[PDB]
């Protein structure tokens, strides 16, 4: 499952986690058996303007 | 009775399979009587700001 | 007194039962000794401990 | 201010909310109403501070102006204090019971008999006795050795065109 | 002065009811046959909570202030009894060297033997109080009697000093086993301390 988030979100994305990311976009379930990757785009998903 | 004892046959004899329980029919949530409402309305309608 | 032992015998069984029933006031190490507190004040990954 | 003033220009009036929470006792909460309460029926029930399952009833004890909670000698809750109305409620927990299932051997035949133990058998051919609601059992008068026991005196079997008797 | 404090200092530990009931429960108790100073307006401690009493014939006492320097620094509790008014208040007062009566506020409110026990936990300030009638000048009397509660403010205010407001007797609470028998009409009918003597125990 891959999407972007922003960074202080990232800790969202764990089970049993709560918050606007979690509640309303994306939740693993208490019992998710496998990983989660992170990694920063600021050079990719940002624009000057 | 023949799940509980794990087989397809039972011998004479009385036995205790499950437990019958009332189950609560709505909910009740009782509070004392709202009082002390915080003075809002000398902020919000103050003649003078 | 004269019939002790059989008053005795109802004696220790009541405690047994009043003992087993004080048994769920105690915590165990848990942070409360109802289990409707914990379930509604704890978030599940926790709770569940 | 004029008050031909543009949109741009013209006063409006702010307010801004706080909301501060220390390490000190909160004293700023909101309404929390409640609702109408029901008697004589299974209710999951909150009070002030507790929560529990049972049936409301009128009580015959009399609590001081200050007491809120019974307590029952094994440390549980027996009577309450309705935050609104100044009554004292008992709280007898919902009927329940075992189920036990009086059977002849399955060899034999498949017919069963239920039994409710300590319950009345309005609130489940049937036979109220002191061991609870007996069902698909044929009250006989005629006496007979114990096959399979009940209770209190009551037993069951399979007899005789064949049904199941207590 | 000193006075024995017979078996007086038992307070309702909560507002639970329990009939014909013999119940252990380990609190901030007076112990018995324990030292009480007598006083014919000194500052106190208020090390872990204070028993107070006062024998009265002319309404001589009339209040109490709470608080850690009562001197205008940090907030402090006030309670009053003007004759009529029960006042109590939480506003940093700049009080008097011998603040005594004719013969930033975060709360306000406004309303021969008498004791009172004062204690605060966990930012609670408990006030159970019982009056009675008494024939006694020298001493207090001896006999068993429970306090009810009246008072419980959610000040947070933390004290450590307090004064009184005008004989009275002044006891510290310690942390007691102690045992309450509860009859059948809910209230305290005699206790018993468990480390006053072996046959206590
Ligand atoms: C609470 O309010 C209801 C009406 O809303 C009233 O009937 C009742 O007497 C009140 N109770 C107290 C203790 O004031
Ligand atoms: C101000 O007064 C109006 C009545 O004209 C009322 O509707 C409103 O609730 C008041 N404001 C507040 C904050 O209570
Ligand atoms: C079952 O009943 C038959 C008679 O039809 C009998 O021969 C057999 O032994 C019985 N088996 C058991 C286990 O009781
Ligand atoms: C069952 O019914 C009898 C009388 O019909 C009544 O006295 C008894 O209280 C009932 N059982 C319960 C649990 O209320
Ligand atoms: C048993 O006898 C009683 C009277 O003692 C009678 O009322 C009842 O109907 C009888 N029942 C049967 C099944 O014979
Ligand atoms: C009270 O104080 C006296 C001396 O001041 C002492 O002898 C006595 O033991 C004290 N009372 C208790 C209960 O310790
Ligand atoms: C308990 O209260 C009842 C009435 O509420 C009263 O009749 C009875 O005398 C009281 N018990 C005692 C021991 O005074």
């Amino acid at each position: 499952d891959s999407f972007v988030i922003r960074g202080d979100e990232v800790r969202q994305i764990a089970p049993g986690q709560t918050g606007k990311i979690a509640d309303y976009n994306y939740k693993l379930p208490d019992d998710f058996t496998g990983c989660v990757i992170a990694w920063n785009s600021n050079n990719l998903d940002s624009k000057v303007g | 009775t023949k799940c509980t004892l794990k087989s397809f046959t039972v011998e004479k004899g009385i036995y205790q399979t499950s437990n019958f329980r009332v189950q609560p029919t709505e909910s009740i949530v009782r509070f004392p009587n709202i009082t002390n409402l915080c003075p809002f309305g000398e902020v919000f309608n103050a003649t003078r700001f | 007194s004269a019939l002790g032992k059989l008053q005795d015998v109802v004696n220790q069984n009541a405690q047994a039962l009043n003992t087993l029933v004080k048994q769920l006031s105690s915590n165990f190490g848990a942070i409360s000794s109802v289990l409707n507190d914990i379930l509604s004040r704890l978030d599940p990954p926790e709770a569940e401990v | 201010f004029q008050p031909t003033n543009g949109v741009g220009y013209q006063p409006y009036r702010v307010v801004v909310l706080s909301f501060e929470l220390l390490h000190a006792p909160a004293t700023v909460c909101g309404p929390k109403k409640s609702t109408n309460l029901v008697k004589n029926k299974c209710v999951n029930f909150n009070f002030n501070g507790l929560t529990g399952t049972g049936v409301l009833t009128e009580s015959n004890k009399k609590f001081l102006p200050f007491q809120q909670f019974g307590r029952d000698i094994a440390d549980t809750t027996d009577a309450v204090r309705d935050p609104q109305t100044l009554e004292i409620l008992d709280i007898t927990p919902c009927s329940f019971g075992g189920v036990s299932v009086i059977t002849p051997g399955t060899n034999t035949s498949n017919q069963v008999a239920v039994l409710y133990q300590d319950v009345n058998c309005t609130e489940v051919n049937v036979f109220q006795t002191r061991a609870g609601c007996l069902i698909g059992a044929e009250h006989v008068n005629n006496s007979y050795e114990c096959d399979i026991p009940i209770g209190a005196g009551i037993c069951a079997s399979y007899q005789t065109s064949q049904s199941i008797i207590a | 002065a000193y006075t024995n404090s017979f078996t007086r200092g038992v307070y309702y530990p909560d507002k639970v009811f329990r009939s014909s009931v013999l119940h252990s429960t380990q609190d901030l108790f007076l112990p018995f046959f324990s030292n009480v100073t007598w006083f014919h307006n000194p500052v106190l401690p208020f090390n872990d909570g204070v028993y107070f009493a006062s024998t009265e014939k002319s309404n001589i006492i009339r209040g109490w202030i709470f608080g850690t320097t009562l001197d205008s620094k940090t907030q402090s509790l006030l309670i009053v009894n003007n004759a009529t008014n029960v006042v109590i208040k939480v506003c940093e007062f700049q009080f008097c060297n011998d603040p005594f009566l004719g013969v930033n506020c975060t709360f306000e409110y406004v309303s021969n033997l008498r004791e009172f026990v004062f204690k605060n936990i966990d930012g609670y300030f408990k006030i159970y109080s019982k009056h009675t009638p008494i024939n006694l000048v020298r001493d207090l009397p001896q006999g068993f009697s429970a306090l009810e509660p009246l008072v419980d403010l959610p000040i947070g205010i933390n004290i450590t000093r307090f004064q009184t407001l005008l004989a009275y007797y002044v006891g510290y609470l310690q942390p007691r086993t102690f045992l309450l028998k509860y009859n059948e009409n809910g209230t305290i009918t005699d206790a018993v301390d468990c480390a006053l003597d072996p046959l206590s125990e």
